[PDB]
């Protein structure tokens, strides 16, 4: 079983919990916005890429060394 | 630039009371920060000499003044290469920083500039 | 403007005695510890402002510019980016 | 630009070869070759590497000749001038999966899988980028990303949409050395392997640099002694001036 | 003293020694580029059949 | 009379490298001259070596560089040495020019060595630019495309000139072969101009950090400067070693390890770091022709320093205001460098314009003003 | 110590010969020393360390 | 997949044989040289070609 799966989950619940929450909140908003009609005929369609990057960038900072230690 | 230019402009400043009141204290500070005195130079030792005019002015220095200048340049060169500063009697005190060369270069230039003017005279 | 040995173009020198000692008679590293510490401190202190002022200013400029640029290309900066173009 | 347009910058992983005195882990290189051969080589060529290059790095001469001899390469024409094939030799280059770019693109929904011989030098990030990319396919693309058809979301790839799907899954390779073939393990191995492919002199280069550092440091120290020694008469000069 | 001169020549001579060792290393490594490269050296070792070849 | 002085040939060597009378107080910034000589020698040695392995045909160029990296004994070293020493050549050349500006080496009587120097600097830029193209990677191609399309801005004949330099309608094999020939040749021209600027300098001799005459106190070039030059040679080789052996790709751009593809345009066409300030200057002007003129003027404007510096004193050692102004000038030149590699986006567009104005206004406004005022302060301040 | 000077340093021909012989010895021994050191700090990593499996 | 096209003016005049071996096989071992330079590649030039074909 892939060591990274557990390390990433642990880092999301722990040191990157604030970033996890941001991404979560974002996805809630975007899904809800897509659910609403005349979304396809809107000017600006919001993504969650920014929040995703902040989360992943954080997870990687807390994981990189630990992951390579178990390979 | 010409030393003549520097001298004339400076005299305009020293005349105007307002101007001198604000410029003379600045210039004194500037010279303190410049730090040439800490290598035992007099101001005039720093003027660029590889010019025909300046070579001529240096040849017109009185022998004493000329020998002293050579010593100050050699002394400063030695402090430069040693990365040391002058101490004690080697530091140029404000009262010793005399314009020994300005009279000579002003005469050399006076003639050179008269020569240029007169080369362009038109009889009327 | 420069000659050669024997006629270098110095004004006549007189009255200067120069003295030095052989490299084999000298300690080449005499007082090196004192110089490395106290002399370098003196020389650096005297020149510090001329490096610190321009470096600190241009670094601040760059920092402000890079942070603005970063912020303009976020979601939050969408509107300010639209105006800037 | 938006961070999306740049791609997420990969983490700095502690590779065995990072470190002024560190070589590649050759056991990792060998494992990485096996990942390349069983996974990447389906779509990606390694055109600048010859079978001889593996010898004494990852494989013995016998193993490498065996790999070469399993393939057919174009020989010189026979005596009637008809084309012929021969078995591969160590001087042959590792052959690509596609005959040309057009064949490659046709098989990959338009996208052209680049040659991997230099990819570790040809991307900002190097091994870290390859590792990040192969391990960085999220289960679900971030909500609101619109992927073009035949694209896969991967944040490390600039623009986010990459034509290469996730390919490493636990146990796609069976390593011959009994190492557990987890996604991360295989990515680490293949990224090491590709880094070696891009810079095969790396081990030798860093050893010679160690020798160079030592000698040049010593010569620098001695050159300073010698300079100070020769200059001491000039530094130590003193004057006495008697105005004439 | 001879001790004194000898010391400074040991420094000069060490510097000459490393320079000589460094120059040899530099020259030998650098000029080896001119020796047959790995691709050339691989095109030795030609294998040839003998079944094709008739008598005479 | 000693042979080194008697014999005509030996005497020329003697006059330059042995009995040459130098000021006794040159500091370490006078060593960049010999480092640039060392760079020029390393580039000739590695360059001629690479030429023995490189093929100038566009179908084979990139492959020949891979052959050098992978097959030629020590080829990796010769390639990385050549590529990195090009960066070190520019570090040393900017340092040498910086030294010359700070210490007023451009003033009479050294205007001629300075002016020839400005031409050496142009030839070095051209040489390094053409060398970059020879790899025929993506940065090679896209560099040659964009830079040679600047010539298109020359009115009336511009397009025609571009096609003539390319030898075709796009950058391709003809361009590559001709850049190979020229890149081989230009370093020899550069060497000749380097030698001319020294011959020109021989009339006045080196300036010195105090800016006074050194005719009073001279030192033979050997052994004093010979042994001083070794210190910086070994310091340089230490820095060289760290890049070449331990981080050979730190100063470069990965895009050049992708073979040239006229169809695919790379993410970002940014030049090599040492060209970046001029690139920023060019981006600052919106007009295409304006931009090109400004970029060339940014180099040629160095030729007017002898006029615009109005000081009666040579160099900045004793001039506190000039030292501050010079500090700002040098840092602005680095900020221009940084702005050459950012994207053309707010707020860097306006910032780049301000830095470009500052760059030119140093030569045209500030240096003439500041040097005039310092003249007056020295005179009044020492009365 | 005078003896050492007189033999190896006084004549330049001797000094240069001593330098070159030293350079030869240094070159050979330094090669060997670096080789061993490099093998110890990179233990189990290099081909020579895994070759035995094959 | 490979494809053929009709020739254009920039194309070179194509040879009768794909390689040397095919050429020699068709000519009892002898290899007919390319004629693009034969007039410069023999002492005699046109005179040699004329003499040979008529001789
Ligand atoms: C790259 C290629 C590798 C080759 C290496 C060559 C570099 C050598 C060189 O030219 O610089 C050394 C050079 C030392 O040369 P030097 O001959 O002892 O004195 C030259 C200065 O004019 C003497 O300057 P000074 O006597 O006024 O000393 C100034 C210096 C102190 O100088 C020291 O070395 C100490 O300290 C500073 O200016 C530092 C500023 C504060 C930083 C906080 O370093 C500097 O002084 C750096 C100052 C630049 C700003
Ligand atoms: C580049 C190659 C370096 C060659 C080193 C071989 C010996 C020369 C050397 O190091 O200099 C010592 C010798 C002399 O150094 P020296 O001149 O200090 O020694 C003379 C004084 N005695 C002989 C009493 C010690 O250098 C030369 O002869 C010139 C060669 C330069 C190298
Ligand atoms: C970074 C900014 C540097 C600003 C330098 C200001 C002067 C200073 O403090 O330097 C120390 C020293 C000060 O030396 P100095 O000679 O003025 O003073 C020595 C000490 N006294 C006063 C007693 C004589 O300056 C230098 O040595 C400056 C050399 C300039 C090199 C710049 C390279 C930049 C490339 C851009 C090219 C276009
Ligand atoms: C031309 C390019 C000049 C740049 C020189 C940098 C080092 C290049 C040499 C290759 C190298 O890495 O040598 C190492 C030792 O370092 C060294 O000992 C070399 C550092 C010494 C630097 C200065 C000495 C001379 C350089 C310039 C002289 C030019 C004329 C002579 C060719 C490895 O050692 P190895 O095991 O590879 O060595 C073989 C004999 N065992
Ligand atoms: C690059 C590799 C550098 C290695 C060469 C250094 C010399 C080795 C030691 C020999 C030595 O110190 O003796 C002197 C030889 O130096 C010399 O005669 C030369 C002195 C310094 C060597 C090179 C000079 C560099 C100056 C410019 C650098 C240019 C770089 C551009 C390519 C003679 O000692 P002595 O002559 O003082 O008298 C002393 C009594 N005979
Ligand atoms: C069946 C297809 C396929 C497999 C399997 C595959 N790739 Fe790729 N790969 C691609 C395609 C297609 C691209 C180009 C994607 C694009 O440019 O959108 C690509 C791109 C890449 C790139 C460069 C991305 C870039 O920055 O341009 C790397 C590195 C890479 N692959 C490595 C690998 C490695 C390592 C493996 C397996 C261990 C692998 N690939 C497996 C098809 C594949
Ligand atoms: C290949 C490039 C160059 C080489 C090899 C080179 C070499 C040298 C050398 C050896 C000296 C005398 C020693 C020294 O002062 O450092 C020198 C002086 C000088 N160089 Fe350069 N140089 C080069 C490029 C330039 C450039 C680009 C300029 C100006 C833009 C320049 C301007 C000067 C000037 C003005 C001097 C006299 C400085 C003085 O001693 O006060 N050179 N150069
Ligand atoms: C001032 C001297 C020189 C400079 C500044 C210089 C600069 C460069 C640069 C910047 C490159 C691109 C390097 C790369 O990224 O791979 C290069 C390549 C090249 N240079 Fe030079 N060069 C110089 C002298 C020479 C000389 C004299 C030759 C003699 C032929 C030469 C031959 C080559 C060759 C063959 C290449 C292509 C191979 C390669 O990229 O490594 N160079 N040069
Ligand atoms: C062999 C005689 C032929 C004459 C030309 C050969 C070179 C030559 O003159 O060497 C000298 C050692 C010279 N240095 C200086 O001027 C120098 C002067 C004062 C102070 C210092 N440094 C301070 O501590 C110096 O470094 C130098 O490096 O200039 C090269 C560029 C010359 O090459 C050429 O122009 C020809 C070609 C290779 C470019
Ligand atoms: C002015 C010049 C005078 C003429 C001198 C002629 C010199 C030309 C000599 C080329 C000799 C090269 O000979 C060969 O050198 C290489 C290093 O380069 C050595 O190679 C050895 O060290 C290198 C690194 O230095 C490693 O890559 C290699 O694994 C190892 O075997 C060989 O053991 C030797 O066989």
């Amino acid at each position: 079983p892939d060591p990274a799966i557990a390390l990433h989950e642990a880092a999301a619940e722990g040191p990157c919990h604030d970033f996890k929450h941001h991404f979560d909140e974002c996805v809630e908003r975007v899904t809800k916005a897509q659910e609403a009609e005349d979304y396809d005929h809107a000017e600006y369609k919001e993504d969650c890429v920014e929040e995703f990057f902040h989360l992943q960038h954080c997870i990687n900072d807390n994981t990189a060394d630990k992951l390579f230690r178990v390979l | 630039a010409s030393i003549t230019s520097v001298v004339k402009t400076s005299e305009l400043i020293l005349k105007s009371p307002l101007l001198s009141k604000i410029v003379v204290p600045l210039a004194k500070t500037y010279v303190k920060f410049s730090g040439y005195r800490q290598l035992g130079f007099k101001m005039n030792d720093l003027i660029i000499e590889e010019t025909p005019n300046m070579q001529l002015a240096l040849r017109r220095l009185p022998p004493t003044e000329s020998y002293d200048r050579v010593y100050r340049l050699i002394r400063a060169t030695q402090f430069s290469l040693s990365h040391k500063l002058a101490t004690g009697n080697d530091i140029t005190k404000p009262e010793e920083d005399d314009h020994y060369l300005i009279p000579y270069i002003l005469d050399v230039e006076a003639e050179a500039f008269e020569k240029d003017a007169l080369d362009n005279l038109e009889v009327v | 403007y420069m000659g050669w040995w024997g006629h270098m173009g110095s004004p006549p020198q007189k009255g200067i005695a120069g003295y030095t000692i052989s490299p084999f008679a000298a300690r080449p590293f005499a007082g090196v510890v004192h110089a490395a510490i106290f002399n370098t401190f003196r020389r650096t202190k005297n020149q510090a402002l001329f490096v610190i002022l321009p470096v600190s200013f241009f670094y601040y400029v760059w920092t402000q510019a890079s942070e603005k640029n970063e912020w303009l290309y976020t979601k939050a900066g969408r509107h300010e980016l639209a105006k800037a173009l | 630009m938006t961070a999306a347009e740049h791609g997420l910058h990969p983490a700095e992983y502690p590779w065995p070869q990072n470190g002024m005195l560190s070589t590649f882990d050759h056991a990792s290189l060998r494992r990485g070759y096996q990942v390349y051969k069983e996974v990447c080589a389906a779509c990606h060529s390694l055109d600048r590497i010859a079978w001889r290059n593996l010898v004494g790095v990852t494989h013995t001469t016998d193993e490498a000749k065996a790999f070469a001899e399993e393939l057919e390469y174009d020989d010189e024409p026979d005596d009637e001038g008809n084309p012929r094939k021969r078995p591969g030799k160590l001087a042959d280059y590792i052959p690509g999966p596609y005959p040309n770019e057009q064949a490659a693109r046709a098989a990959n929904q338009g996208a052209l899988p680049p040659d991997l011989s230099l990819i570790a030098k040809a991307r900002h990030g190097g091994a870290d980028y390859i590792f990040a990319l192969l391990t960085g396919y999220p289960d679900e693309p971030p909500a609101g990303v619109v992927l073009a058809p035949g694209m896969n979301y991967n944040p490390y790839f600039p623009g986010g949409g990459i034509g290469m799907a996730r390919t490493l899954f636990d146990g796609v390779v069976e390593y011959e050395d009994g190492t557990p073939a987890t996604t991360s393990q295989m990515a680490k191995d293949v990224a090491a392997f590709l880094t070696w492919a891009a810079e095969p002199e790396h081990d030798e280069r860093k050893k010679l640099g160690l020798k160079a550092i030592i000698v040049i440091s010593a010569m620098l120290g001695l050159s300073v002694y010698i300079k100070k020694f020769k200059w001491s008469p000039i530094k130590n000069r003193k004057f006495i001036y008697n105005p004439p | 003293t001879d001790a004194n001169r000898l010391f400074s020549y040991f420094m000069i001579g060490s510097f000459g020694m490393l320079s000589a060792a460094g120059a040899k290393a530099t020259v030998q490594d650098f000029l080896s580029n001119m020796s047959a490269s790995a691709d050339v050296l691989a095109m030795a070792k030609v294998e040839v059949k003998l079944g094709a070849i008739p008598l005479g | 009379m000693a042979l080194r002085k008697k014999n005509s040939l030996l005497n020329m060597a003697n006059s330059y490298v042995l009995d040459s009378p130098q000021p006794s107080n040159l500091n370490y910034f006078w060593n960049f001259g010999s480092l640039l000589a060392l760079c020029l020698v390393i580039q000739l040695a590695t360059g001629i070596t690479l030429a023995m392995h490189y093929t100038s045909h566009a179908s084979l160029a990139f492959d020949s560089v891979e052959h050098i990296m992978r097959d030629v004994n020590f080829g990796w070293f010769i390639r990385y040495a050549h590529a990195n020493t090009a960066s070190f050549f520019f570090i040393c050349i900017y340092a040498h020019m910086g030294r010359n500006i700070y210490y007023g080496s451009y003033k009479t009587p050294r205007v001629l060595p300075w002016s020839i120097g400005v031409i050496i600097f142009l030839l070095l830029i051209i040489t390094a630019f053409m060398g970059y193209v020879l790899v025929f990677g993506q940065m090679s191609l896209w560099g040659a495309t964009v830079i040679c399309n600047l010539v298109s801005a020359i009115p009336w004949l511009g397009e025609d000139i571009v096609h003539f330099l390319w030898g075709g309608f796009s950058v391709g094999n003809p361009t590559l072969q001709r850049f190979f020939a020229l890149h081989y040749l230009m370093p020899f021209v550069l060497a000749v101009f380097a030698l001319l600027h020294l011959i020109a300098l021989h009339t006045a001799g080196s300036s010195n950090p105090l800016g006074i005459t050194s005719n009073v106190d001279k030192l033979s070039m050997h052994p004093y400067y010979s042994f001083k030059d070794l210190i910086t040679v070994f310091a340089f080789l230490l820095m060289f070693t760290l890049f070449v052996f331990f981080s050979p790709d730190k100063l470069g751009h990965p895009d050049n390890y992708i073979p040239a593809n006229p169809m695919v345009t790379p993410a970002s066409i940014v030049p090599e770091w040492y060209l970046l300030p001029f690139y920023a200057i060019l981006r600052a002007i919106p007009d295409k022709l304006g931009g090109v003129i400004a970029m060339v003027a940014a180099i040629l404007i160095l030729l007017i320093l002898p006029i615009v510096d109005r000081s009666i004193i040579r160099g900045n050692a004793f001039k506190p205001i000039s030292k501050l102004l010079f500090g700002f000038f040098i840092c602005n030149f680095l900020l221009l460098g940084v702005l050459g590699q950012v994207h053309i986006e707010p707020p860097f567009i306006v910032l780049g314009q301000i830095c470009t104005i500052f760059y030119f206004s140093y030569f045209l406004i500030l240096l003439p003003m500041v040097s005039t005022i310092e003249n007056i302060f020295f005179y009044i301040g020492s009365l | 110590a005078t003896t050492f000077y007189n033999v190896f340093v006084k004549r330049n021909s001797a000094f240069v010969a001593t330098i070159l012989a030293s350079a030869f010895v240094f070159d050979m021994t330094f090669e060997t020393a670096i080789d061993n050191f490099w093998d110890r700090i990179n233990a189990g990593k290099q081909w020579k360390d895994i070759r035995h499996k094959y």
